[PDB]
């Protein structure tokens, strides 16, 4: 040898001393608390609350109220015999060209 | 006893009382951007009888 | 409210039902294949209900009923297209599927994992439905995957058997270059007609093009085991019995034709796509028949009789006849389940013996799996009124008489005799002479479960033919003109093969001895594709992946050029500037010639 | 996003004040509260993002990867409480410490608003990961795939800074916004070419691209489970994200410039799936596993289109959440065995059936299996890449075979045969690592239902 | 129904043939008929009878949002970044709302095909005419502005357009 080293532990095993550990920790009690904080912490709250408030979050993005001026648009243009798609998306006549 | 349960969990508001600091943070942030309030060609509108400012 | 739409998604909603209760006592006591196979039941009347409303009036509808992402000016939403071919093919499956539950009920009594397999078949049944009743390419992709990974699921049932797991992982790869093609057909209809459903698909192509035409036909080989991408079919014989009856020959195999009928229209618009359709359909049938003539192992037998069968269905969209395509899926269905379903019983009857070499006396052994897989090979060949003829001799008359390829004619009609031929050897092999196997008869066949399951699929091979032709619509004109020798090609080719078969396995009794031919080598063999494109292309690729790509490149070329030259540059330059024996003298030398080159070349 | 940076600065005294044996729970506690209340961020607006301040705000592109780093802190809490048992306190709270300073880096980095502000952030992550991998890495080589990471990145970075000084100092400002607005083409000139290949050699670097890449297998192989979980799941990320912000102002020669980077993509996609087929090692495959996909990406957004901006951001958050789980579930098998070969442990299907289950789902979804994000994410590149050009779809069809050929190799290697006879310490899973393994796989399903919260402003 | 606006979303005037039956024969479609409504379609209606009365004693109301117009691109100054912010956001409310339009002409288009069944080249001609107009003005107007497109962007693609045209009008005159 050319140290005075430490032999190497033997893994320790958690199930000896508790046969019902959740593998958290050595302490019983504090292992217990701990699987049940994680549980009810970040399935319930986290995933079920998280998930229904993105579910019903309020429509910021305007999507049905696009499809609102859509179909109003679409109704006007098409009752007064105008294209429903307009040709340009500015006024040619404030657009000044080039010489 | 009840001591030193406060002695050990005094801890568990640090979080919750950093997050109610942050949000007046954010609240303080927002009052020194009031430059332009009521005065957006888009959202520009008469006050109402009863309000001082469109938006806090 | 039309019950249409609400009894078409209630069969749908009620298949998935019992997946939601696997996580139950039901699911851990034994009553679970019962309540499954008793779902299946009423899902299955539930579906014939909507199949009487549409051949009274022809009725056909389509449900966006959950609209899911906007990307833009492409929506795609939730869409089931309930049509002739959707409620066709959704009563025929699920009574398919309700027989192979009561068979598996019987046959799989000792698996520890029964109702897992339950289970498992019908997650398979409900990615199947989804497939079929897609009405958006995406959600057709969804389907055609998720039949994918649950026949790979079920394959390889027993996890221990490396067999088992090379034949799923081959099937995998096979439909994943399928898919390879599904993707290239689904890229190329959103950027050239900013759509991925049918309806819109339809409209803007009035003219389909080469490329996503080919793409289609590319996932249609794939997933039906065309030629080239075949092998993976006759492997996935290793999973159980019941997984071979039900997936892998009667409903899975049918999504590549099933995939081409969805595009009839575009498919009528090409041409050259409709060629390579009718001569990859005639090689395959006639390649797969004559590796099926020479087979021992009865599963693989049938398997291979089921790429035939498929090649005669491409054949059949490539003249132009899509509508006898599904037809013929649906009597394949009928009479190539209760095919597979007699093996199996012979096969747990023998203690897993599934050689027909030492098959033998079943005639009067097993008398009633006898009679149903002698009915059976009788619909299998066209027998002139059973359940097979009301397709195959349509599918034989327009091939004769339509403007098609002379070579692809010929390998059908061989491809028909071949079909005599196999079924010949199976029944002669396995029912007739004297036994084989070993002295301790366990011979039994007595159980109520796997009798009413072939009693099921009996009945329908000999009259469901006759009530489907006789209720569908007529979609097709007739040949009803045609000389008498073509009317009869069908029946002439397969009695020659009867009797040339016939004759061939008797001379198999005389005390004769010769040496196989080169043709026989070559046909046991499986024409010698497995062996060469499974031991050289996947050699290559393996060789290449460490040689080349992470040995040359990656752990040797990647280092050498950029952190390891750049290191040692830096490493040589530091010894340089440090090696230095700290002598005064030298460094105001250098000093002095610092002074003067400042001094000279600064101005 | 005071009410998201404060906690976290929180997060730190509670630490360091907890009781020894209270640690683990406070932080992981906290740390999911901290979650939930990032969630809010994904109520974003149609036309422009949520300017908070002049220093913070956030868009449809940052509220994901926010979400998606504050809900990796607590997994990465639960992996390292798994195998830290038998270090000291002190120890114990400069890893948690660590941990909760690179979360408060990323944070800060993905809502930064100014370039330059974003360049010291995401520079300062490299201090905690160096920190992490070259102290609680358990090999030799830990020291040197430190050294290589660490070089890799400042060698991309340098340059980088350069160029943005340079660009504040010609137009004035460097933040985001006022840099949209007023940007200008940059013409075809060997100045703007450097200044071109300065900004994306840097992020290439961080992505990373093929060529540029080692630095990935060494620092995934040899760090920690939390390390590995971190790097892969967020700090590959920002590469991605930096270019996708940078790009505004280098057209149009992002136009000419893309070629070699996209051949190099492309061809490396293929190389590093058919790596992925010979590896002897498990961490080593989900590394080039990561290689791959972060090169579809880059093919993303270099041939920048709205449907590749959409599938590059799918594509990342599957991807974290992807390689997260992978990470996890070798480090379980580790645990057991004490080693990272892939064929010394088998028949863990008959010896665990659950973590057998969760083998089967991550590769699954690692493998784009319909309708999960990951093949929302490769469905729009591949698409995306189909307009551009018509052989991309060879590329990429031979790319999903190998993938998922890989995928199902290493599923049936480490699970299915027959056991190793002689290793006899496989004790049961514990509840632990099973929930660890299900907070990472039931969000990716939750994002399959609503699909328009990763797909980016594009949207 | 009126929850949506038939000028918007057409539908052609339904023709159901009346039964004209030829055999003594019951109809299983009629019986099958019969009990659907009997077992489902009553139960049904009696719930949504109870939960629509529930909904009426809570009656309220939401609206729609109107957006006054702004000045454009084309008005504003030259890095004005007010102006320029204002025109930036409308010409995004106009892309969404046109995005829109051309959702409402393919659902349109694919309403129609599926409608018409076999003869659907000969009667959708209508509907496939006014989605491929739609679909060229939506196509020049936003083709290929790319990831980071803006306002400034579409306003120099009309201005080439405008050159190109004025130039293609020259040289016809010439
Ligand atoms: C590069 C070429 C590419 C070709 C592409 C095209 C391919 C076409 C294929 C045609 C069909 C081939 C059939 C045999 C293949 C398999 C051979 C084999 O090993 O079988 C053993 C196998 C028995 O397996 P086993 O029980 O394990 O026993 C092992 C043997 O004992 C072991 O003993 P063995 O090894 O001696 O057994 C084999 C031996 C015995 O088998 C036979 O004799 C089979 C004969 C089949 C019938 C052929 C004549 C048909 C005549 C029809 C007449 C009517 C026409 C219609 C018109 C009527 C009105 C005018 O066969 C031969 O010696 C050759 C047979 C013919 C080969 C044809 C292909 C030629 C390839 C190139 C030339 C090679 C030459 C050298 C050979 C190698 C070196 C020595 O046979 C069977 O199970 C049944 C055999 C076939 C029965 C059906 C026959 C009828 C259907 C096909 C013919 C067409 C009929 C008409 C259709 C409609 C037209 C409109
Ligand atoms: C060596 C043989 C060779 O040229 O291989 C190029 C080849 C690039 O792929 P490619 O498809 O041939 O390039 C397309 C065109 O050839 C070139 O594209 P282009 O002609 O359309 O114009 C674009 C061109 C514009 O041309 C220039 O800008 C040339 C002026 C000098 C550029 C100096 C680049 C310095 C920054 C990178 C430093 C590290 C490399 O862009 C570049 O040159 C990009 C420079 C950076 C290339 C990739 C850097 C990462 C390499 C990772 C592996 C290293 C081992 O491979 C490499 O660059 C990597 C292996 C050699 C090192
Ligand atoms: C969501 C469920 C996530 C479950 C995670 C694991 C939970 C667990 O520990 O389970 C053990 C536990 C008890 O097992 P044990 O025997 O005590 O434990 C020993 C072994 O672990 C027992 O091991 P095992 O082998 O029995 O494991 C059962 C199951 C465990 O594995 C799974 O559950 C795998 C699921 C994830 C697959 C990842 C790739 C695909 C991503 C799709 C994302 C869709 C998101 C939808 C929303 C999800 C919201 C959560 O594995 C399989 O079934 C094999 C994989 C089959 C995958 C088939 C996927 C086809 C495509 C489906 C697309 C559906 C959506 C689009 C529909 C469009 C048209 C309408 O079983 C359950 O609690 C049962 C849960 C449900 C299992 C079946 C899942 C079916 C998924 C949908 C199929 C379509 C039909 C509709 C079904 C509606 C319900
Ligand atoms: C047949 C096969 C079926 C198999 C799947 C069956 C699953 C059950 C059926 C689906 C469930 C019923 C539909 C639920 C669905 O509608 O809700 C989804 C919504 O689901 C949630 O939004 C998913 C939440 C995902 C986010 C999870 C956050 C939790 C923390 C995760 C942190 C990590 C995230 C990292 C990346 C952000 C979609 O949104 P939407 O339909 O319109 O909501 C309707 C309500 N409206 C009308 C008012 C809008
Ligand atoms: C689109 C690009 C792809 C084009 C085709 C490239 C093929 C690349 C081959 C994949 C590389 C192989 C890497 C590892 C694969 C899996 C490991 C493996 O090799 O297992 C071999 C495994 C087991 O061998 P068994 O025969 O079952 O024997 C079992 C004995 N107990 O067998 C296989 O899976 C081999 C599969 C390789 C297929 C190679 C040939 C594929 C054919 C492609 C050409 C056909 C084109 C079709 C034209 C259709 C016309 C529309
Ligand atoms: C469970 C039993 C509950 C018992 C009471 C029954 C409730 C009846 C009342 C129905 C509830 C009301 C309702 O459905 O509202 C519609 C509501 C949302 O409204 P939208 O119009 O779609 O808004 C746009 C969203 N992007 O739809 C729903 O939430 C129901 C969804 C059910 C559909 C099936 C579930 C989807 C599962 C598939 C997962 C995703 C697959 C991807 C599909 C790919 C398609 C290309
Ligand atoms: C004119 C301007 C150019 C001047 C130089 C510009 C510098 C450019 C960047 C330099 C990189 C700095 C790191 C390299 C410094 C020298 C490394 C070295 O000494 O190599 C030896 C060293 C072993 O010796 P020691 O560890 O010192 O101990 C020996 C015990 N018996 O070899 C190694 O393996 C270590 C190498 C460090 C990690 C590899 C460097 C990382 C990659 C560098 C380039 C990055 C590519 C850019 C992307
Ligand atoms: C050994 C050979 C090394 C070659 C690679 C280059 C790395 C060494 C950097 C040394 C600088 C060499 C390039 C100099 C470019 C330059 O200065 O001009 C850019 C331009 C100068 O314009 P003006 O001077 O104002 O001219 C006005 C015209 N009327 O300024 C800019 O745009 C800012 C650009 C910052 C310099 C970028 C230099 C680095 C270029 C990319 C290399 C980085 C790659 C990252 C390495 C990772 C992989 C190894
Ligand atoms: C090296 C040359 C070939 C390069 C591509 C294939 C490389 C091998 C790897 C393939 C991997 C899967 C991708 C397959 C893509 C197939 C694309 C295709 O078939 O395109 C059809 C092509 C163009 O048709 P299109 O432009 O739409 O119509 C106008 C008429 N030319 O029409 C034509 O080209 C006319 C000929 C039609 C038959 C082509 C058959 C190709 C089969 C490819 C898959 C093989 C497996």
């Amino acid at each position: 040898i050319r140290l005075q080293e430490d032999p190497d532990p033997e893994d320790e095993n958690l199930y000896e001393k508790n046969p019902d550990s959740h593998g958290y920790d050595k302490d019983p009690i504090v292992d217990l608390w701990n699987m049940r904080v994680v549980f009810f912490f970040g399935f319930s709250i986290v995933l079920v609350l998280g998930s229904t408030f993105v579910a019903y979050l309020p429509d910021y993005r305007m999507q049905e109220w696009a499809r609102r001026e859509a179909e109003r648009l679409v109704k006007y243009r098409e009752a007064n015999g105008l294209p429903l798609m307009e040709s340009n998306c500015f006024d040619p006549n404030k657009i000044q060209l080039p010489e | 006893n009840v001591l030193q349960i406060v002695r050990d969990h005094w801890v568990h508001i640090l979080v919750p009382v950093g997050f109610v600091f942050g949000c007046y943070l954010d609240r303080r942030s927002d009052e020194k951007l009031t430059a332009f309030r009521n005065k957006s060609l888009l959202f520009k509108r008469e006050l109402r009888p009863n309000e001082e400012v469109t938006w806090k | 409210m039309n019950p249409f739409a609400s009894l078409t998604l209630t069969t749908l909603t009620i298949l998935t039902i019992p997946i939601m209760m696997s996580n139950s006592n039901i699911y851990k006591t034994n009553l679970y294949p019962n309540y499954v196979k008793t779902t299946v039941s009423y899902a299955f009347t539930l579906s014939l209900v909507p199949l009487l409303m549409f051949m009274h009036t022809g009725q056909e509808m389509i449900i966006s009923n959950w609209h899911w992402m906007t990307l833009q000016t492409v929506e795609l939403s939730l869409s089931f297209k309930m049509d002739y071919f959707s409620v066709m093919f959704i009563p025929v499956a699920l009574f398919v599927t309700w027989s192979i539950m009561e068979f598996s009920m019987w046959y799989m009594h000792s698996d520890p994992f029964i109702n897992r397999f339950f289970k498992y078949l019908l997650l398979f049944l409900i990615t199947m439905m989804i497939l079929v009743t897609a009405n958006n390419l995406f959600q057709l992709f969804i389907g055609w995957e998720g039949v994918g990974i649950m026949s790979f699921l079920l394959i390889g049932w027993w996890h221990g058997r490396t067999d088992a797991n090379t034949a799923a992982l081959q099937a995998i790869l096979y439909n994943r270059i399928g898919d390879i093609g599904f993707v290239l057909s689904m890229a190329w209809f959103l950027t050239h007609s900013n759509a991925w459903d049918l309806q819109q698909i339809f409209m803007l192509n009035n003219e389909c093009p080469n490329m996503p035409l080919i793409g289609l036909l590319l996932a249609a080989a794939g997933k039906s085991a065309q030629f080239g991408l075949h092998p993976w079919l006759p492997s996935a014989m290793e999973g159980p019995t019941p997984v071979s009856a039900l997936l892998h020959s009667s409903t899975m195999v049918v999504a590549g034709v099933f995939l081409l009928i969805r595009f009839y229209p575009l498919m009528e618009t090409n041409k050259l796509v409709q060629t390579m359709t009718l001569c990859l359909g005639a090689i395959t049938t006639l390649f797969t028949a004559l590796c099926a003539i020479t087979q021992n192992d009865i599963k693989k037998i049938v398997a291979f009789s089921t790429s035939s069968q498929l090649g005669l269905m491409m054949v059949t969209i490539g003249i132009n006849q899509p509508h006898l395509a599904f037809l013929h899926i649906c009597m394949h269905a009928f009479f190539k389940a209760m095919l597979f379903m007699c093996s199996g019983s012979i096969i747990h009857s023998l203690n897993d013996e599934q050689d027909i070499r030492k098959m033998g006396g079943l005639y009067k052994a097993m008398p009633f799996t006898t009679t149903a897989l002698i009915i059976g090979s009788l619909a299998l060949t066209g027998m002139p009124y059973l359940t097979g003829f009301y397709s195959k001799d349509l599918i034989i008359e327009a091939v004769n008489m339509s403007y098609t390829n002379a070579w692809a004619l010929l390998m059908t009609l061989i491809a028909t005799s071949l079909t005599a031929a196999y079924s010949t050897r199976i029944i002669f092999f396995a029912f007739l002479g004297k036994p084989r196997f070993p002295p301790l008869v366990l011979i039994n066949e007595n159980n109520p479960l796997l009798i009413n399951s072939i009693k099921r699929l009996l009945i329908g091979s000999i009259f469901a033919g006759f009530i489907i032709s006789n209720n569908i619509p007529p979609m097709t004109v007739p040949n009803t003109t045609m000389p008498l020798y073509m009317k009869m090609t069908a029946l002439i080719v397969t009695i020659m093969g009867f009797m040339l078969a016939l004759e061939l396995n008797n001379t198999t009794y005389y005390l004769k001895f010769k040496y196989p031919s080169q043709t026989y080598k070559f046909s046991n063999m499986l024409g010698y594709y497995p062996s060469i494109m499974h031991r050289l292309p996947t050699y290559h690729n393996l060789s290449m992946s460490q040689k080349s790509a992470s040995s040359l490149l990656d752990l040797i070329w990647l280092e050498t050029i950029l952190p390891k030259t750049t290191s040692f540059i830096q490493m040589k330059m530091s010894i340089m500037v440090s090696n230095q024996k700290g002598l005064i003298k030298l460094y105001f030398l250098s000093f002095l010639i610092t002074i003067m080159i400042s001094m000279t070349l600064f101005n | 996003m005071l009410k998201i940076i404060i906690p976290t600065t929180m997060l730190l005294p509670m630490t360091w004040m907890s009781k020894h044996n209270m640690i683990w729970i406070n932080a992981t506690v906290h740390s999911l509260l901290i979650s939930l209340i990032s969630l809010s961020l994904l109520n974003q607006l149609g036309e422009n993002s949520l300017n908070f301040s002049l220093t913070f705000f956030s868009d449809s592109l940052s509220a994901p990867l926010l979400v998606l780093t504050t809900w990796l802190l607590p997994l990465m809490l639960m992996a390292s409480q798994s195998h830290l048992s038998k270090e000291t306190t002190t120890r114990k709270k400069l890893y948690i410490t660590m941990l909760i300073l690179l979360q408060l880096f990323l944070i800060m980095t993905f809502t930064a608003t100014e370039l330059i502000l974003f360049y010291i952030l995401f520079e300062a992550t490299l201090v905690p990961t160096l920190i992490i991998i070259t102290r609680w890495g358990n090999q030799t080589e830990r020291l040197n795939a430190g050294l290589y990471f660490l070089f890799y990145t400042l060698a991309g970075s340098l340059p980088l800074l350069v160029a943005l000084v340079y660009i504040q100092n010609t137009t004035g400002s460097l933040n985001f916004l006022i840099i949209h607005y007023w940007s200008h083409p940059l013409s075809n000139s060997w100045s703007n070419i450097f200044m071109w290949l300065a900004c994306i050699m840097a992020f290439m670097v961080k992505m990373p691209l093929y060529g540029l890449h080692l630095w990935l297998p060494k620092a995934h192989v040899e760090a920690p489970i939390a390390g590995s979980m971190v790097l892969a799941a967020v700090l590959l990320k920002l590469g991605g994200y930096g270019m996708m912000r940078i790009t505004t102002i280098l057209n149009p020669l992002t136009n000419y410039m893309a070629y070699p980077f996209l051949m190099l993509s492309m061809w490396g996609m293929i190389m590093t799936s058919s790596i992925c087929l010979r590896q002897t090692d498990l961490k080593s495959l989900i590394a080039y596993s990561s290689v791959s996909h972060m090169a579809l990406v880059i093919v993303a957004i270099m041939i920048q289109t709205p449907w590749s901006f959409m599938g590059a951001t799918a594509l990342m958050i599957a991807h974290g959440l992807t390689s997260s789980m992978l990470f996890c579930l070798a480090n379980t098998n580790y645990e057991r065995v004490h080693s990272r070969t892939m064929i010394l442990a088998r028949g863990l299907q008959t010896l665990l059936p659950l973590m057998a289950t969760w083998w089967l789902v991550a590769s699954l979804t690692n493998l784009a299996l319909p309708p999960s994000i990951n093949l929302i994410g490769e469905l729009f590149i591949i698409t995306a890449s189909f307009s551009w050009s018509n052989i991309t779809i060879i590329l990429m069809g031979m790319n999903m075979m190998i993938t998922a050929l890989y995928s199902l190799y290493m599923l049936i290697t480490t699970q299915r045969g027959k056991y190793t006879h002689h290793i006899n310490n496989i004790k049961p899973s514990f509840t632990r690592e099973n929930a660890l393994m299900a907070l990472h796989i039931l969000p990716l399903l939750l994002l399959t239902l609503n699909p328009k919260m990763i797909l980016g402003p594009l949207y | 129904p009126d929850s949506w606006d038939k000028d918007v979303y057409p539908e052609p005037p339904r023709r159901t043939p009346a039964p004209a039956p030829q055999t003594s024969l019951p109809n299983p479609v009629t019986y099958l008929t019969k009990i659907f409504d009997l077992l489902v379609d009553r139960p049904v209606t009696l719930a949504r009878e109870f939960i629509e009365q529930q909904h009426a004693k809570n009656r309220y109301y939401y609206y729609h949002r109107e957006f006054r117009r702004v000045p454009d691109i084309t008005e504003c100054e030259e890095k004005d970044i007010l102006c320029m912010f204002e025109a930036e956001m409308q010409w995004r409310r106009d892309y969404k709302v046109d995005q829109e339009i051309v959702n409402i002409i393919q659902e349109r288009l694919k309403a129609c095909q599926q409608r018409e069944g076999e003869s659907y080249r000969q009667n959708c001609a209508k509907e496939l005419e006014q989605f491929t107009q739609v679909s060229k003005a939506f196509q020049d107007r936003y083709s290929d502005l790319g990831a980071h497109y803006s306002a400034r962007k579409c306003l120099a693609k009309q201005k080439q357009r405008m050159l190109a045209e004025r130039k293609a009008a020259k040289e016809a005159a010439a």
